[PDB]
This record gives C-alpha cells, structure tokens and sequence, in this order.
RNA sequence: UGUUUGCAAUUUUUUAUAGUAUAUAUCAAAUCAUCUUUAUGCUAUUCAUGGGUACAGUAUAAAAAUUUAAGAAAUUAGGUAAGAUUUUGUUUAUAGAGAAAUUAGAUGUAAAAAAAAAAUCUUAUGAGGGCGGAUCCGCUUCUAAUAUUUUUUUGUAGUUAUUAUUAUAAUAAUAAUCAUGUUUAUUACUUAAAAAGCUUAAUGGCUUAAUCUUGCCUUACUGUUUGAUUAACAACAAAUCUUA
C-alpha cells in the first residue's frame, strides 16, 4: 500500500474491494454493452485483413492495366492506406482501458490510437491559446508568413511551467528552457530549435533587429520522448550547438521584447553540417527566420512564446555574461507642433506691452 | 457569461395502453396510473374504419 | 385557493433550486458509462445504416424497373414508353382521399389484440 | 426640482467630495472611488 | 475524512521522496452547496408492554428520508469579458378569434484528397544578392508568398448498394456518401433594400458591434501634459476630439 500504486483511494479501496479487473465487473448493462463493442472490433480486424490483401493485389498489378497508368494506381492506394489507419483507430477508440491508460500518462505514443486522443487534448485547449498568441502577439506575418503549429511545446524555466506570452523576470530567464515537448505524428525526425528575439532596438537606423538568443539542429525526436533540456544538446542528447543559450536582456526605455521558441522539423535524411549551421550566424546581425528556413529546407511545426522587459534584476545579468548596453536609456521621440509661430490675437493680448501701462487693471493678472 | 440551464422535468412513468381492440403496448407518460384501458378510440371510431360495419 | 396552492407546490418542486442536482460519478463508474453511451451510439449507426441500405436497394429497384420500362415498347401499336410516361402521373397522389385511412392508422402494437385479423371482411 | 445634487464624502475623513446628481425619489449614492489626498481607493458616501 | 463509494481521469501551486534537470505522491485554491446516522427504527413472522427469528444480486426486515410558480413580475441606459446576429414590416397558416389578440414558419451551398508546368505583375526586415551612389536611395537578376489566367494539365478515389461481364472474388459503370457522433446534430460561408434597436427630432453610422443577453464591476478616476479641429466659431473667450 505504498505510493507506487496510485493515490489514497486506490491504495484504499485496492485493500477493501475484490481483485478483479475492469472489464470483467459483472454489470448487466456494462457487460451487454461491451459485447456490442466486442463483435465490432473484430468486425473492424476483419476489415483490416481484406483491405490489407486488397493492396496486395493492387500492388502486384501491371501499371497497364489501369487505365490511368501509374497516377491512378497511387492514388487508389493512397485512399486505401488512408482507409486503413482509420480502421485502426476506430478498432480500439471504444476500448474503455485504452481511455484510461492514455489518461494516466501510462499509454505507449507509438501507436495510433494513443496519438489519436493525445491529438485530440491539444487541440482542445493547448492549441487555442498558441494559436491565439501568435496572432495577437504578431508573430505572423512579422517572423513567418503563416505558421498553423502542428505539435505541442511547453517551455519551463528551473521546473516553473511559464504560461505563453509571459512576462518573465530577467534572472529567472537566466538557464536555457526545458522544453515539454509531444509530438503526434509517426516516425522519429530531426527537430531544430530556434529562439529569436524579434524586438532588439536599433536606434541608429530607427528600426527593429532580430537577434537569435539560441540555435540548435539535429535533435532525434520520436512520439514517445517527451522533455528536451536545452543546456545538455551536446553533452547526454544529440545534437549540433550553432549558438549556446544566451541569457534575454531588455534596455531601459524601450517595450518589451518578445522571444519566439521555434522548432522546425528537417526533412528525412537531411543532417545539417555541423560547421556550416554555426557559419550562418557569422557576421549575420539581423537573424531572419524566413531566409534561414529556406536555405535549410526546414518547416516550422511548433511554436512559444515568452517576453522580457526591463527589471531589477537586468543590470546584474548583463555584469555577468558582460552583455553590453547596461548604460543606455531610451527615451520616446517628442513631435512638436509643424504651425510657425504667430502673433497672440486679442484685444488684451495687444496691449500687453509697457506702451500701454495705464491699460494693464485690464491685461494683467488673468484668471 | 452564458448561463446553462438547467431542465426542469416531471416524474415519467411507463404505462401500457391498452386500446379496445386488446392490443397493448408500452409508452412514457406523466400519470401514475399503471394501465390505461381505452374503451374509445380510432379503433372504434366510424371516421378511422369507415368500411366497418358493426360499427355501422 | 386551496387548490391553487396545489398547483403551485407542484411548481415550487420544479424550481431550479428544488430539483436534483448535476450527477457526481467516479472514474469506475464514469468510465462503464462512457462504454454504455459509446455501445449505444454505436449500435444507432448499425440500425441507421441498415435502414439507410434497404431504402438504397429498394430505390435502386424502382430505377432498374422504370429506366428499362421507359425503353420499352407496346402493347400493341403505343409508342416506346408511353407506360413510362403513365407511371410518372402523379393524379391523387396529393390529394384528400391519397392514403387510405385504414391502413395509415393502423400502427404496430406489442401485443395483438383480440382479433389479430379479420378474415371476414367483405366488399 | 426632480433631480438633486449631491455630495459623496469620502469615508478616510481627508475633507475631499464627489458630486454627482441623482433622482429624489432614490436611494443615497454610495462608490468606491479615489481619494487622492492618501492616493488609494476608499469608501465614499453622501453627504446627509 | 466535503465531493459518491471499484482503483493514478482538469489547471496551477505547496510539501515530500527518489533523482540530476526530471518522475510520483502529497497539499492548497479554483470549477460544484450530492442528499452521506452501517442502524438505533420500520416490515413480516413467531413466542411468551414486549423477547426472538429473517442471512440479503431477482439485493434485503436490515431505512423513501429518522430533529405558496420570480427560470411567472421590474422596458435601468456606464467600464470590461464572453455569447447571440434581420430582431421591423410584409406574407402563410393557426379553437375561441372579427379589420384589429397569441404561436409556429418563411435563401442556398460545402465539409476523403489534390499534385504539377510556365507566364503576367505586385510585394519580402528573402538570398544581409549584384552595380551605382547588410540597412538609406536609383537601378536591378534569383527564390519565396499572395492575387490573377478560361490558363497547361493530371487525378477525382475509398466505403455501402445496384447492374454487367468474368472465375464468394475481380473488373467496369451507375446512385448515395460532413458524420465514432445523445438529429433538436454540429461547424463555416451566403440570405437585395427598407425597417426594428442604439435617452429623445432629423441626418449619418453600427449587424464582423456602437444592438441584445449574462458575469464581475463603478476609469461617470486625481495631477500635469501632447498634437489637432488645413490655426474650432473667417477675432478673443466659453467649447470639441486626441496623446503622454
Ligand atoms: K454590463
Ligand atoms: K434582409
Ligand atoms: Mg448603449
Ligand atoms: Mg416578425
Ligand atoms: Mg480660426
């Protein structure tokens, strides 16, 4: 009865009760409903076999015969692969053990039905607000001409979960991020992280730069890892470190500073060299997404959001790192009027002038 | 902040009807009578059986 | 009055503040419930798409039957598908005396009555 | 005639009103607004 | 012992442990007033006010409750958040019901899925492009994205059933097909103008909110201050909008 067995009602009524599982309690309208339930998953199999062997021949057929060559062979495939996975799914979404293992955190995200439902929470909720952020916030079309995000990415900073669109303390956001990150799509890819700050003033030009306050590429991710921390990507994972985490910094004066976490997907079997990803940054002081994202043939599939003002505790962070720029204050352009000065109007603003003394009961002293 | 609302039912029971030709079948109802027999009904109305003729 | 206020008590228990409350299930029993709502959905689709089939082949036989009448020819000296041309009037079909009322009231029933048929019945 | 004029007086006895006006036939005004002599939001009540 | 009595199911936080940042448990708060006597009484039976007996999944005697409709009324008008989006009139039908009373109605479409070739501009804080004078400006090629072409096409399945041939399967055609979802479905677009509503006449505007409904509120705040009304009213002043 230790911890190691759920929380205290189980632990308690795992002592009180039978052993007997789930799916054997002998309730009438339980058991009446999963023999329903029963007969379709093996309906669903055994629509799973006579598609499967219906690729077969599909497969094994002169591209000739049809009378769309090769185009429509692939195209009949491609409808019956689909056909497939959704037999799979609806095999085992009635299944009330698969609802409870995936909501337990204990469900293997390796299969489809587990991804299927695991898809289904982000969307829900997670979604909404990210896809809220990136509007509101302007991401797009400022870093990307549209991004929809496909997988889910949770950013924690020394294991506080920081909600999207924060703003965060200067010394919190000292150590790189631990990212939460799931992803629902099959197969193990290459995932690249890029934070870039979109909000660097340039005073000199009167303009905003892009800074990157961290890169890094070659990340092997598969659907079942779930937390990535930033600080070992070269030392326990693999990866390549174009630019370690640099510590986000915000000058007094100017507004907040919005810091995009963005993670691109590589393409299969394309590894970024080593070398040639820490050679971009070289003598690149404006960092643009959209260019980079070309020249490596990445595609943006998940996306955060944190920003980053001036604090207490900037002046300090920057002493550290030696970040300079601690000494500079900004201050809002002032427009004065265009109109040319004129001559005051009125008949006391006339006479307001030593000539006419005598007349100053009347000029002087106004309310 | 839209409100949910709740609904408000009565109480149902499950009462057989059993019209005048003795066929009974099962409905839902408000009422606490357990056995409605119906003495008139379009079983036993001209304008339902125009062709019947004890009726006639 | 005093019946009145009969009524009304029958009112007051209807209130919001009167009637139940929302239900509270745990997870046991939640989850066997989610088994009955799923198997219940379910088991409409099986009635509906056997429903929805037999109207499909039953549709089907009307237009084999009337697209082949519509080739056809005769009897006799009548242009090839005059019949099919008679089939598709629809005289009465929306009037007062369309369905006979006999057979539309007649409903299904869980028990027969006392005289399940009349054989009797004459013109 | 209709409508009076009436004085909210603030409740941290720092001597500084608000008026707003307000039908006879109603009840007396009572608002949580800012008293700017100790510069935080206090209780305000009507005069009488 | 708040939270439904058969078992890690929402979010964040507290604490503890393992652990080297993660993981589980735990705590608090939010969301919600679900009603909680394990029997002490009742019931039947039996035996002398009473003493037993009953053996409980077809659950039970063993708790069916133990000490006067506001969601029927109020036309409440500002800040903020969310939800709803023709509400007027006309017309159709509808016991009492009539010229005149209430109610229900009154457009259509889509929801498996595309890939690919060039061209015409336009844009780009894309290639820090090239050339003149990384970012400014004038020239400019290339890629990318939007728009446009009637352009150039290719594909238009799968599933259920029908028919035809072929040896229950295969092939072809035809019809249907938003649907793993409490059909009252749902979601998106579309539905002339006028009208209704928005403190009050008229004009303009709003339907993607400025209308309506609901939750919490009282910024209908204090001081100073910006730029304007082609330098308010063809001066001044009292005014109107606006910024920090
Ligand atoms: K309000
Ligand atoms: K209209
Ligand atoms: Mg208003
Ligand atoms: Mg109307
Ligand atoms: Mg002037």
């Amino acid at each position: 009865g230790g911890p190691e067995l759920g929380s205290r009602r189980r632990r308690a009524a795992l002592a009180t009760t039978g052993n007997l599982p789930f799916e054997q309690l002998p309730y009438q309208c339980f058991q009446d409903a999963r023999k329903i339930l029963q007969q379709d998953r093996a309906a669903k199999i055994a629509q799973i076999v006579k598609e499967t062997e219906k690729i077969k021949l599909i497969e094994a057929r002169d591209a000739s015969e049809f009378e769309g060559g090769e185009a429509a062979k692939q195209t009949r495939i491609k409808s019956l692969r689909k056909y497939i996975e959704e037999l799979k799914i609806l095999a085992d979404i009635n299944d009330p053990e698969v609802k409870r293992r995936f909501e337990d955190g204990r469900g293997d995200m390796t299969k489809p039905v587990y991804r299927f439902m695991a898809e289904r929470r982000w969307r829900s909720m997670d979604y909404k607000i990210i896809a809220q952020r990136i509007s509101q916030f302007h991401v797009v079309p400022d870093l990307l001409p549209a991004f929809d995000p496909t997988m889910d990415v949770k950013l924690s900073f020394r294991g506080y979960q920081v909600s999207p669109g924060a703003i965060l303390d200067s010394r919190v956001t000292e150590v790189a991020p631990t990212l939460r990150m799931q992803v629902f799509d099959k197969g193990e890819r290459l995932l690249t992280v890029v934070v870039i700050d979109s909000d660097v003033p340039d005073v000199t030009h009167d303009n905003f730069k892009r800074r990157c306050h961290f890169l890094a590429a070659n990340i092997p991710w598969d659907p079942s890892k779930t937390v990535l921390s930033l600080r070992s990507v070269g030392d326990r994972v693999e990866g390549d470190v174009g630019k370690p985490w640099l510590p986000p910094f915000a000058q007094k004066g100017s507004p907040y500073h919005r810091l995009n976490v963005f993670v691109l997907e590589q393409k299969p079997g394309a590894k970024i060299d080593g070398e040639a990803l820490k050679k971009h940054l070289e003598n690149r002081e404006n960092f643009s997404l959209k260019g980079f994202r070309e020249k490596f043939d990445l595609e943006p599939v998940g996306f955060n959001l944190f920003r980053s003002e001036w604090d207490e505790g900037t002046a300090e962070v920057m002493e550290r790192h030696g970040i300079p720029g601690a000494e500079v204050e900004f201050k809002r352009q002032k427009f004065a009027s265009l109109k040319p000065p004129r001559k005051a109007r009125g008949w006391e603003a006339k006479r307001q002038k030593p000539k006419y003394k005598s007349l100053w009961k009347y000029v002087k002293r106004i309310a | 902040a839209t409100f949910v609302p709740r609904h408000r039912r009565p109480y149902q029971f499950t009462q057989l009807v059993q019209l005048s030709d003795g066929s009974t079948f099962t409905v839902r109802t408000t009422m606490p009578t357990a056995l409605y027999k119906s003495a008139k009904d379009s079983r036993n109305h001209l304008l339902w059986q125009p062709s019947d003729k004890s009726l006639k | 009055d005093p019946r009145i206020i009969n009524i009304l008590r029958h009112f007051a228990v209807l209130s919001p503040k009167r009637i139940p409350p929302p239900l509270r299930f745990g997870r046991n029993r939640y989850l066997r419930h989610w088994t009955i709502h799923r198997a219940w959905l379910l088991f409409r689709r099986q009635q509906r798409e056997q429903r929805e089939r037999i109207l499909m082949q039953q549709h089907q036989s009307m237009s084999n039957a009337c697209e082949e009448l519509r080739n056809t020819e005769g009897p006799g000296t009548r242009e090839t598908g005059y019949l099919y041309r008679v089939a598709m009037l629809k005289n009465g079909v929306y009037g007062l005396k369309s369905i006979p009322i006999e057979y539309a009231s007649r409903a299904l029933v869980e028990t027969p009555g006392r005289q399940a048929w009349n054989h009797e019945w004459k013109r | 005639s209709r409508i009076i004029n009436v004085r909210l007086i603030s409740m941290a006895m720092t001597g500084y009103f608000y008026t707003f006006t307000r039908p006879r036939t109603s009840l007396p005004m009572s608002m949580l607004k800012y008293d700017p002599i100790v510069r935080r939001k206090v209780l305000f009540l009507e005069q009488k």
